[PDB]
């Protein structure tokens, strides 16, 4: 709460967070060592309030950083890519919102993808995922761009506060249950009711429209309306090779329902066989007990993402993008 | 009388396994009991790979020299 203490005089002593520093620059160990433990907030001055601290802000920092990244992503979209192209044709288009300079001989990177434009064809399947959530304009992309560089700055800000808006006191973190149930309540179950209600009123119309063959600004701006009752995954979208986005919004309104229901049994106590896993609750309250479970959890998931967005095919035309979907399936499993 | 040389003068060691070996460090001090082998301390602006700054060297290891200039160890 006191932010009269937040001065840039740390800022030039390089080394004050590590003790062992303090002999600053005897040798260029020195400089190694300063970096290996930049962030190692464990071994480093201070108390385990600070450790909280320290962990959270870094935290949203980095969502800051990632939220910057994808307003970068939408912006080079919306502005230096064929998007424009490649959602009339896809298929004679190849995906590309990277264009080089002409420097030094340069501009031979750039190649062929449409008549008008000229550059690196991108693989992470950004134009695909535009196509599924329903974005088919540059003001739309660039409103998009324009909420993520406003989430950076509010990540950033909260970062910097809660460096001091947390005190010895703080305890929030360590609020496992509470924090539990809010993140498979509101962060997963409302989550997904909330992008299930997304698809339905936004990229259903739009991405029926888009299939059928129709691109008037009037209808841009009656659910499971072609959808038979094949199965879904049975039977994919003949004009997209795709799950088609009802049954997607289907799912993600069931899933959403499912966590809640989770969260709700999980609250009453429904769930009995505790005394199974309190050795574990008692043993792996801790930082990095919660690391390493967490990083095995993503690391699972990202090799099923890895798998299943190319063998079950879920966004327009991705399946029929072979550089795409190899790059998703390739980074995917290196994350995992 | 100092058997070694004065406080705080220059001495150059001639310990060749020492770390600063032909180069020059401050006298710390001297141990004036003739049962020292190594009475003579010196500290060097340059710590070695133990990042150890002062060692003790004997009489006939170190001589006497004057002030590093710019640029010299
Ligand atoms: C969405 C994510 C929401 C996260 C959860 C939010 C929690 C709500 C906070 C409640 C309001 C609050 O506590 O309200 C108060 C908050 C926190 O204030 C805290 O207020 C405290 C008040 O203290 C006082 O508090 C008591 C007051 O009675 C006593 O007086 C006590 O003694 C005294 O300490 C202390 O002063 C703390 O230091 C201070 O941090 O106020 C602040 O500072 C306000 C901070 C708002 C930051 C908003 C950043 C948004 C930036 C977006 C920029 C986009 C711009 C567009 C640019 C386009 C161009 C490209
Ligand atoms: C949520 C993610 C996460 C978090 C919060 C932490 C947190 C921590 N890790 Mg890390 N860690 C992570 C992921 C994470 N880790 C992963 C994914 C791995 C597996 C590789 C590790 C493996 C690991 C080890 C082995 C160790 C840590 C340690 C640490 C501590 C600080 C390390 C430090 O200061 O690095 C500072 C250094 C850097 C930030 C620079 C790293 C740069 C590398 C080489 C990557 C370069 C990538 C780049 C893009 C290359 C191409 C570019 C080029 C072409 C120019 C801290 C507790 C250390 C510790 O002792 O913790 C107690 C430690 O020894 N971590
Ligand atoms: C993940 C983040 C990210 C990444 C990797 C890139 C990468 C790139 N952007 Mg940038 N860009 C980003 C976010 C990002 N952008 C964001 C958030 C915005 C605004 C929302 C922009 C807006 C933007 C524009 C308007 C342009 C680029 C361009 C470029 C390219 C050339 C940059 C250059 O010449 O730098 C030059 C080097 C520096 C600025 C030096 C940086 C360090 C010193 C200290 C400053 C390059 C591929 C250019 C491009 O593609 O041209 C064909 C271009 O015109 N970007
Ligand atoms: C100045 C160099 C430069 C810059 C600034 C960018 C910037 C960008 N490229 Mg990349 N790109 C480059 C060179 C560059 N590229 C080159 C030379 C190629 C080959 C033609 C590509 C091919 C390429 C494709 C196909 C795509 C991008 C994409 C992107 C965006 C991804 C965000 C990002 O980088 O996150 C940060 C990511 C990393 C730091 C990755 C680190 C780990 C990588 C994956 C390891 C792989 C090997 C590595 C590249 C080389 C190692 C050996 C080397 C040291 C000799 C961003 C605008 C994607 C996009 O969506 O663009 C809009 C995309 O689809 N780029
Ligand atoms: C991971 C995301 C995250 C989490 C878990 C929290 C957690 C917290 N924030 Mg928030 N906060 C965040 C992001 C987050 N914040 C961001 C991005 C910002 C910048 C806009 C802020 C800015 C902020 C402020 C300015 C304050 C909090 C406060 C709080 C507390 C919740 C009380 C409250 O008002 O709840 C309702 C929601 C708690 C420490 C308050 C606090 O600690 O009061 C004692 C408080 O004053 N936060
Ligand atoms: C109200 C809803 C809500 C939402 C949307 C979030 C969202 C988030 N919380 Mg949570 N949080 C909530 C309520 C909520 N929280 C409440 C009520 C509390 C109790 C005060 C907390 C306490 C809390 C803590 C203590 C922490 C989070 C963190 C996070 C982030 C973790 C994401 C992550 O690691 O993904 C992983 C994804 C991949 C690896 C890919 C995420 C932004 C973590 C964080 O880093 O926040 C900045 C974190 O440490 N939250
Ligand atoms: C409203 C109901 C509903 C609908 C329409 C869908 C639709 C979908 N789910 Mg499923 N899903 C649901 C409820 C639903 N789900 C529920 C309640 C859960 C539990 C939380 C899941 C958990 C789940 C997971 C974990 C996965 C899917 C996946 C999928 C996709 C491919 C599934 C497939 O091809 O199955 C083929 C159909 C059958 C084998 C017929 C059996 C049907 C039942 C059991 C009788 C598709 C969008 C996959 C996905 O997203 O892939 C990209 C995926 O990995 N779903
Ligand atoms: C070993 C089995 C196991 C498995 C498979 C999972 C699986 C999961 N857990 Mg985890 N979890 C486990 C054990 C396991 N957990 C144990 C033993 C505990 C505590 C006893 C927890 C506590 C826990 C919490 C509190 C949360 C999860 C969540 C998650 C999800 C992945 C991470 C995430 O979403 O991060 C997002 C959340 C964060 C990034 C917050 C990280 C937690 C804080 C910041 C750590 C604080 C450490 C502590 C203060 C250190 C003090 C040390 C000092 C006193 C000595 C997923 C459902 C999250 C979720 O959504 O669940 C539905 C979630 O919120 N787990
Ligand atoms: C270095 C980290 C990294 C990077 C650079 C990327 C980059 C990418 N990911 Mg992501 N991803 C990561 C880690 C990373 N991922 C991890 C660790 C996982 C495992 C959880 C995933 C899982 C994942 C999926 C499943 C998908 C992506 C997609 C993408 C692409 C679009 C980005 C976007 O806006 O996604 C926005 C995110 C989504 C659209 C998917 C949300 C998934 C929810 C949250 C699942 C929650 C499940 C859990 C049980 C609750 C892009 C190439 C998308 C893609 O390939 O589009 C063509 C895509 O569908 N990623
Ligand atoms: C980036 C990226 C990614 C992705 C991510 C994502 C996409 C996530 C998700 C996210 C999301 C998507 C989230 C969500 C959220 C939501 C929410 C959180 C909601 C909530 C709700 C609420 C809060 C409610 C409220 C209310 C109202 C509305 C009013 C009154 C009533 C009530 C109160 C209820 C990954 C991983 C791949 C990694 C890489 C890249």
């Amino acid at each position: 709460a006191i932010f009269r203490y937040v001065n840039a005089t740390l800022w030039s002593k390089a080394g004050h967070f590590n003790k062992a520093l303090s002999k600053g620059a005897k040798t260029t160990t020195w400089i190694w060592n300063l970096h290996a433990s930049a962030h190692d907030f464990d071994i480093q001055q201070g108390s385990a309030g600070l450790i909280a601290r320290k962990v959270f802000s870094s935290g949203l920092a980095h969502l800051s950083l990632v939220f910057f990244w994808l307003g970068g992503m939408h912006f080079h979209g919306a502005y230096l890519s064929n998007y424009s192209a490649w959602l009339k044709d896809p298929k004679s288009v190849a995906p590309s919102s990277h264009i080089a300079y002409s420097l030094v001989g340069q501009d031979i990177l750039n190649s062929y993808t449409s008549q008008y434009f000229s550059g690196i064809t991108i693989t992470s399947g950004f134009f695909q995922l535009y196509r599924s959530e329903g974005i088919v304009t540059q003001s739309q992309l660039k409103y998009a761009c324009a909420a993520s560089l406003i989430a950076t700055l509010i990540c950033l800000s909260g970062s910097y506060l809660h460096m001091q808006l947390m005190s010895k006191f703080t305890s929030f973190y360590k609020k496992f249950q509470s924090l539990s149930q809010s993140h498979l309540i509101i962060m997963f179950g409302f989550g997904s009711v909330s992008f299930s209600a997304h698809q339905i009123h936004e990229a259903l119309p739009i991405n029926s429209l888009l299939d059928s063959g129709i691109w008037d600004p009037q209808l841009f701006s009656a659910i499971l309306l072609g959808t038979p009752s094949a199965i879904t995954g049975k039977l994919l979208n003949p004009s997209t090779g795709s799950i088609f986005l009802s049954q997607v919004a289907a799912h993600h309104l069931a899933v959403g329902i499912v966590f809640i229901t989770l969260g709700l049994i999980k609250w009453c106590n429904l769930f009995f066989s505790r005394n199974a896993i309190l050795s574990l609750r008692l043993a792996y309250m801790d930082y990095h007990a919660q690391l390493s479970i967490n990083l095995a959890v993503w690391a699972s998931l990202s090799m099923v993402a890895a798998h299943h967005l190319t063998e079950i095919p879920v966004y327009p035309y991705e399946s029929t993008d072979y550089p795409t979907v190899l790059c998703l399936f390739v980074h995917h499993a290196c994350l995992s | 009388p100092w058997v070694g040389p004065k406080k705080g003068s220059w001495v150059k060691v001639l310990r060749p396994e020492s770390y600063w070996y032909q180069t020059r460090g401050q006298v710390v001090n001297v141990n004036q009991k003739p049962e020292i082998k190594y009475p003579v301390t010196v500290k060097f602006d340059r710590v070695n790979f133990s990042n150890v700054n002062t060692n003790g060297f004997a009489l006939w290891e170190v001589i006497e020299a004057p002030a590093p200039g710019p640029g010299e160890v």
